[PDB]
């Protein structure tokens, strides 16, 4: 069954820019970058294979948080200060978001689609904790 | 393909864990098998339960086959649990 996961965050924030990305490729390929700490000049940039039952739970997370089902026309855009992008195929089903960078309870709260929009914060922050824990344990660095 | 050790370990990835499930668990059925470096149990961002997987990290490729075989199939609060390498050498 064909799969495919991408996530980046990147912005324009008072002390600089900040990017993080991360993809998962159907053959287990792990590859991440992430460039988030503008203390320092340099990036963290690693990539490594993964079991299959990693991938696994990835899809399961996925199909878990309904995200597949959801779709960015009424999210806000992404800005000039801001911009995240998930890509994901499952089997047949792939979908492409691009949107500004997570705002407040409020915020969602307040936009078009706040259920939506939770159900990607949350998936996100699911699959960074995931992420974060693969990269940090395995190459024994902060991910940061 | 096979296992690929990490940077100072041999790291196992564990699914199909209780949501109740805690560090203690974990620790309870993997701990016999080696001594054990890290435990990443990792929290549902919503819920506050466990997410369902774990990555365990033993010191030696021994200790790390030796709960793989011990504990895939097992059951923690009921549930069956799988056991597995985190990582592998090869794509595909
Ligand atoms: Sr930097």
């Amino acid at each position: 069954e064909d799969f495919y996961l991408r996530y980046y965050v990147g912005h324009k924030g008072k002390f600089g820019h900040e990017f993080l990305e991360f993809e998962f490729r159907p053959d287990g390929k792990l590859r991440y970058a992430n460039n988030s700490n503008y203390k320092n000049d340099t990036m963290i940039r690693k990539e490594a294979f993964v079991h299959q039952s990693v991938m696994e739970e990835l899809k399961r997370i996925i199909i878990d948080s309904e995200i597949m089902q959801e779709d960015d026309l009424p999210w806000p855009p992404p800005d000039r200060v801001g911009r995240q992008e998930l890509e994901i195929v499952i089997g047949d089903e792939h979908i492409s978001f691009t949107t500004s960078k997570t705002g407040s309870l409020v915020d969602v709260n307040r936009s078009k689609d706040p259920e939506g929009l939770r159900c990607f914060y949350y998936l996100v922050q699911d699959l960074k904790c995931l992420v974060f824990s693969l990269i940090g344990l395995h190459f024994k660095i902060k991910p940061i | 393909p096979g296992p690929q050790r990490s940077v100072e370990g041999w790291i196992l990835f564990v699914t199909s864990i209780h949501e109740e499930a805690q560090e203690d668990e974990i620790q309870e059925k993997f701990c016999d098998y080696g001594e054990i470096k890290n435990i990443h149990l990792n929290l549902d961002r919503r819920t506050g339960f466990s997410k369902g997987y774990a990555l365990v990290e033993y010191e030696t490729h021994k200790q790390a086959l030796a709960a793989k075989e011990a504990l895939n199939g097992a059951e923690i609060m009921g549930q069956t649990i799988q056991v597995d390498w985190c990582f592998v050498k090869g794509p595909k």
